[PDB]
């Protein structure tokens, strides 16, 4: 009900959003997309503009709402460039004040903040999950459970017999994304 | 002779009926390069000459100089000229080197009149007006508010007695009149960009550009002289709601333009920057409560922590601020700034927005323009200097559409980088009690400091001169004296003295209040410099700025001191 | 050389432009003409213009059109393709057919942004509405024509009701892609 | 500078420009050969002036070219000016 | 044969475009040129006289706009032609000199270009044996040669694709097709193929297989 107002919300303020003559996002997401580019870079001012309330929504609680903004790009996406592709990434841009590194505490849990610093040291790329099979060892029973980066998931515990942690990977059906670890100083 | 208000379409048929034909340009538009006003006056001729396919030139002018340098290279071809903004404070006639016997062609005895091939028209809102201009040459064509007619009926015919002209004692006493009347200090008193729109209405083009052209014009005298906008702010009210489409039901679209009334507070860039930066770089809230100390910024805290917006809320941009505040904001600020005496910061201003993009307020674009005329971007120095400025003008005009906001950014920028400097300088100057008193006005030299150099343009030094004003000139139980302002520059070695006026407290209605504080540095400045030698530059349209040598700077003050005319 | 390099066996958008203002448009003239001095075009057909009334509707070019409309001595009547239902209607026919081309007029995007920019007052219909329907044609437009970029050969190619600007577009790439497959066959032989 | 130029080449440039003149005296008069490929646009246009210069008096009339002076003059007049670089058009 | 001023402009505009868009040198329509000059010359002097003596500023606006449209249009076919004569430079010369060919280049281009056509050939050959020819043996000073490794002479593409738009007539050529539409018919010789083109489309042909009816005018290229 909400999830898909909003989704309807991100999806107009994509398709709708004009300065003076041109459509940015629709042509940014074009471009993007013809060169295998899956991703969207949106500068919060624009969003600010056209919504006050989006803007608000999506600063309140971010790891609930980004989330749905990417399946709104997504889909935006498959409207642009498949006549009647895996799932966007969303890239901000903003003009805040700058927070302190050392100023950061429990005030700014779960918030969007504006900080600068300098990298100190780079991990390298792991494997993130985003799409498990999951078979169950006794009554072998073919699942599959989508998982999101943004935290505010597990495998099953009980089978949908069967004992506690049941379930195991089927590795060769599955889909994983890249991860980075930076330190900032 | 003067155009009546209801005239001006006559004057308008009669530059059309004249420079109309497309063989060639034959009309150009002469305006001051350090005036708001005239930059919105001369924008909206520009448009509608432009509506009515007439060719034409501007060229922009400072001091009066270049004033007769161009008018002398101009071509005959020409037949009707422009001035906006200047031209009504001097005796035009002589200046310009003019005998109307080489300009006369036509001379018909039935009527009684010469025309002549050159027409010069007048758009100035300065007074006292020289009846030179006024009651005397025919080819000098003035546009006048009312004025004249209003309060010059007594002049009027003492001039025309002196001019017909026992006998002694009365062309005495007529000459008494006219020189009492000459004898006054110069003051604004009407808006170019009113009568230009009045003249627009008379042929009914008016539009939404040109409303909000004019709405600019107007605003622009409100720092300085608040009578003539509080006179001229009851039309704009009603020609706001006359234009304005009232069917609003629908939400913002990318192409919707809304130009209505909202409430406005007498702050600096509010939609352009943090709350508490919008109320410490401010004249009227430093001036209430002194800011430049550190008692102030004290006293600044407890009313943001009374008014419940916390410190790092208040500091945090506008677009990106808390919602809830910016929607509850004008009830806190109803609620608890009578304790603090901040009362007269509420006020209904005109606010613009184009779909999709944020707002922004008549005062914030005024503020942003005269930034980019200030800072944007021996003989030879002061031709550069010159120069710059009137590229700076350019600068500017190209600002006030609607393709280059680009250019709006840069001056908002620039804005607030002039507002910081100033501020310092004056927060400098007020703790170290560089203002000296004296019985009859005020001196605040400046000879040091690392902003220097931005206290050349007039406008920044004005700018000064306004923030000094404001701050226990004007308030906390001072006295009105007029004060002198002036400031060094080593690469020329001379000072940019500017003659300023006294203001009474902001916001405070009376009878007192009601009558204009006239400015009479003008007429004692020019007798000074009459009497010594002291290579005084009084150039300037504004008689207020002069450039005195450094050596003779002492020696001017203290004749003036003994002038005693002020 | 005499012609200059982008020149050369392509046009430009401003020609473009000066070939779509040579085609008629229906206006509402300000002024009355008729009588009860005149054009006399060399080019264009004069009749028309010194034989117009107020309010009556009348076929004079686009240049000339807009000329008037420059100093607001007439209204121009939008064509019936521009209207929202029939941009309904034919995004609607180019969803259902993947495979052919709507059949729009071929100056369906110049004379667009040119009533767009310079008459944006006489519409009958929200501009907006009007924008973004044109871009959903366009980015469908797009999607067929690269669609269809994967059949070149050494023979032809046909592209039926195809507008004249996305003709131009493509013009230099298609050209040279096929000129260099029909080499290579030419060669084989 | 024409330093880069064989002798040969000067050559060649002179008896090239002596052509161009030669064909645009010719009965192609009316048409000025060496224009501007540019489509004709608005006919009357804004032109700022970026180079200060003298009352220079061309065919069309004579243009007091004041440094930062804006003109309000039909494209072909300023067509040359703009073309030698003394004129912008904004 | 004169219609009225109108067509002839619209085949000006036609001519431009096939010009601009055409891989080779097109036959050069005199009488339409001198038409059009003619009336330029007349129509500036009647501007002129008008001028001489605010109800007619539009109009004498929209003729001065009208003027300059087609000014532009001219300078722009002018200028395309003389590059085209520039390129195929020493193929005409051996066209011309060619007595087989019934082509002239009095048939084929005007005053003008004939002169430029000289002039240029003349200065460059003067150039070149200046600078390069001159220090050749006998065997390797011709400018125009058609037996070494490179041939010399650069010959229109006889193949270039072009954008063309099927006009029809304004003709045993025409025969209908199997779903009701008239339809010319074409063989490529190379490929063995037979192409159906029917009217009121757009296709990306060769040249040489539509010269015959870009000549005709059943077709004209985008
Ligand atoms: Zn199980």
């Amino acid at each position: 009900d909400d999830n898909t107002e909003i989704i309807k919300s991100f999806k107009n303020f994509i398709l709708e959003f004009r300065l003076d003559s041109q459509f940015i996002y629709r042509d940014q997401l074009r471009n993007n997309i013809l060169v295998k580019n899956y991703s969207l870079t949106v500068n919060m001012e624009h969003l600010i503009g056209y919504n006050e309330d989006i803007y608000k929504k999506l600063s309140d609680e971010p790891s609930d709402i980004i989330p749905l903004f990417e399946t709104a790009i997504t889909q935006v996406a498959k409207r642009i460039s498949i006549l009647s592709l895996p799932t966007f990434q969303l890239i901000l841009n903003s003009n805040a004040n700058q927070i302190p590194l050392r100023d950061l505490d429990s005030e700014h849990v779960s918030k969007i903040v504006r900080l600068s610093g300098i990298i100190i040291s780079t991990s390298v790329l792991s494997s993130r999950a985003t799409y498990l099979s999951i078979m169950c060892r006794n009554c072998r029973h073919t699942t599959s459970i989508t998982i999101n980066n943004f935290n505010s998931v597990s495998l099953p515990r009980s089978c949908l017999n069967c004992g506690p942690d049941p379930y195991i990977i089927i590795h060769e059906s599955s889909k994983f994304i890249d991860q980075q670890f930076l330190k900032l100083q | 002779m003067y155009y009546g208000i209801s005239q001006f379409s006559e004057a308008y048929n009669k530059i059309l009926r004249n420079s109309s034909s497309h063989s060639s340009c034959q009309l150009v538009i002469f305006v001051s390069c350090l005036n708001i006003d005239a930059l919105c006056a001369t924008k909206m001729l520009s448009l509608l000459f432009k509506k009515q396919l007439v060719q034409s030139q501007i060229v922009p002018i400072f001091g009066y100089s270049e004033l007769r340098r161009h008018y002398s290279q101009l071509d005959d071809n020409i037949n009707s000229l422009l001035l906006v903004g200047f031209g009504g404070v001097i005796d035009l006639e002589a200046f310009l080197e003019i005998d109307p016997q080489e300009y006369v062609i036509d001379t018909d005895e039935k009527s009684g009149e010469q025309s002549f091939r050159r027409d010069i028209y007048v758009l100035d809102a300065h007074r006292p007006w020289n009846l030179d201009n006024i009651f005397g040459s025919q080819i000098i064509q003035c546009f006048d508010d009312g004025t004249v007619d209003d309060t010059l009926g007594e002049q009027k015919e003492a001039y025309y007695k002196l001019l017909e002209l026992q006998r002694k004692k009365q062309i005495h006493e007529y000459e008494g009149v006219l020189e009492e009347y000459y004898s006054q200090g110069t003051t604004v008193v009407n808006s170019i960009s009113a009568q230009i729109y009045s003249l627009l209405s008379a042929i009914g083009e008016t539009n939404l550009s040109n409303l909000w052209l004019n709405i600019l014009g107007t605003t622009s005298l409100d720092i300085a002289y608040a009578q003539v906008y509080n006179r001229l702010y009851p039309l704009l009210q009603d020609e706001v709601k006359r234009l304005t489409p009232s069917s609003r039901n629908s939400v913002k679209t990318p192409d919707t333009l809304t130009l209505n009334i909202q409430p406005d507070y007498y702050l600096f860039l509010l939609r352009h920057s943090s709350l508490y930066d919008s109320f410490y770089y401010s004249n009227y809230v430093n001036a209430k409560l002194s800011l430049w100390n550190e008692n102030g910024k004290k006293r600044l805290h407890k009313m943001f922590a009374r008014m419940g917006i916390p410190l790092s809320t208040a500091q945090e941009t506008w677009l990106y601020m808390d919602h809830s505040i910016k929607r509850e904001l004008g009830i806190i600020f109803d609620k608890n700034l009578d304790r603090y005496g901040l009362q007269d910061i509420i006020r209904d201003g005109f606010v613009r927005t184009l779909g999709y993009r944020g707002s922004i307020s008549a005062s914030e674009f005024v503020e942003a323009l005269t930034a980019l005329l200030e800072v944007g971007n021996s003989a030879q120095k002061l031709t550069n200097l010159r120069k710059r400025w009137v590229s700076n003008f350019w600068l500017s005009w190209d600002a006030l559409d609607d393709r280059k906001v680009e250019l709006l950014n840069r001056g908002i920028q620039l804005a607030q980088d002039l507002q910081r400097a100033i501020f310092n300088t004056g927060v400098a100057i007020l703790e170290k009690k560089l203002i000296k008193h004296l019985r009859i006005y005020r001196l605040c030299v400046l000879q040091d400091g690392p902003d220097l150099d931005l206290y050349r343009n007039p406008l920044t030094l004005l700018r000064l001169g306004n923030w000094l004003i404001e701050c226990c000139a004007e308030s906390e139980d001072k006295q009105l004296l007029p004060m002198v302002l002036a400031s060094i520059d080593e690469n020329t070695d001379t000072y940019l003295v500017a003659g300023l006026t006294p203001r009474y407290p902001r916001g405070l209605d009376t009878i007192h209040t009601k009558k204009p504080i006239l400015n009479n540095f003008s007429m004692a400045f020019q007798q000074i410099t009459a009497e010594t030698d002291a290579k005084v530059r009084i150039d300037n349209f504004e008689s207020s700025i002069i450039e005195i040598r450094r050596e003779d700077l002492s020696p001017f003050l203290e004749k003036l001191t003994l002038s005693g005319l002020l | 050389m005499s012609l200059p390099a982008h020149l050369q066996q392509t046009f430009s958008p401003e020609e473009i432009q000066f070939i779509v203002e040579n085609e008629p448009i229906k206006i509402f003239p300000r002024i009355t003409t008729r009588q009860k001095t005149r054009w006399q075009l060399i080019t264009t057909d004069d009749k028309a213009l010194n034989n117009m009334v107020a309010m009556r509707s009348t076929e004079v070019v686009l240049w000339i059109a807009l000329l008037l409309k420059q100093q607001s001595k007439c209204s121009i009547v939008a064509p019936q393709w521009l209207t929202t239902k029939e941009l309904d209607r034919k995004i609607q026919y180019e969803k259902t057919h993947p495979d052919r081309f709507s059949e729009l007029p071929w100056n369906w995007l110049v004379l667009a942004r040119i009533l767009f920019n310079k008459a944006k007052d006489d519409f009958h219909d929200p501009i907006h509405e009007l924008r973004g329907k044109i871009q959903d044609l366009r980015e469908i437009r797009q999607i067929k024509v690269l669609k269809g970029l994967k059949y070149l050969n050494e023979s032809h190619l046909q592209l039926d009701n195809l507008s004249l600007l996305e003709i131009n577009e493509l013009r230099p790439f298609i050209t040279e892609i096929m000129d260099k497959l029909r080499e290579i066959h030419t060669a084989s032989l | 500078d024409t330093n880069n130029l064989s002798h040969q080449e000067q050559e060649y440039l002179k008896e090239y420009c002596d052509l161009i003149t030669d064909l645009k005296s010719g009965d192609l008069v009316d048409i000025d050969l060496s224009g501007s490929l540019v489509p004709p646009s608005d006919v009357f246009i804004d032109v700022r002036v970026l180079k200060d210069a003298g009352e220079i008096q061309t065919e069309y009339g004579v243009f007091n070219l004041i440094k930062d002076s804006q003109f309000f003059v039909r494209q072909s007049d300023v067509e040359r000016l703009i073309q030698q670089g003394y004129l912008q058009k904004i | 044969i004169y219609v009225s001023p109108q067509q002839d402009f619209s085949d000006l505009m036609k001519s431009w475009k096939n010009e601009r868009c055409s891989p080779e040198l097109l036959p050069y329509p005199h009488q339409l040129m001198k038409r059009l000059l003619n009336r330029i010359s007349m129509q500036s002097q009647l501007i002129e006289n008008i001028s001489m003596g605010n109800e007619s500023k539009l109009p004498l606006l929209c003729m001065e706009t009208e003027l300059e449209r087609l000014k532009f249009v001219i300078r722009s076919y002018i200028r395309c032609r003389l590059s085209k004569i520039d390129k195929f430079s020493l193929y005409l010369r051996q066209l011309n000199e060619d007595e087989n060919s019934l082509i002239s280049l009095t048939d084929l281009l005007s005053k003008d270009e004939i002169k430029y056509h000289d002039t240029h050939s003349l200065i460059w050959l003067k150039l070149v044996n200046d600078s390069i020819l001159k220090y050749m043996p006998e065997e390797l000073q011709a400018i125009n040669d058609t037996e070494g490794s490179v041939n010399m002479i650069d010959e229109p593409d006889w193949n270039k694709f072009v954008f063309i738009h099927v006009n029809g007539p304004p003709d045993p050529l025409l025969q209908e097709n199997e779903f009701g539409k008239p339809c010319y018919t074409v063989t490529i010789p190379d490929l063995k193929e037979e192409v159906e083109l029917t009217i009121g489309s757009i296709y990306v042909m060769r040249y040489e297989v539509i010269r015959d009816l870009l000549r005709d005018d059943k077709v004209a290229l985008i």
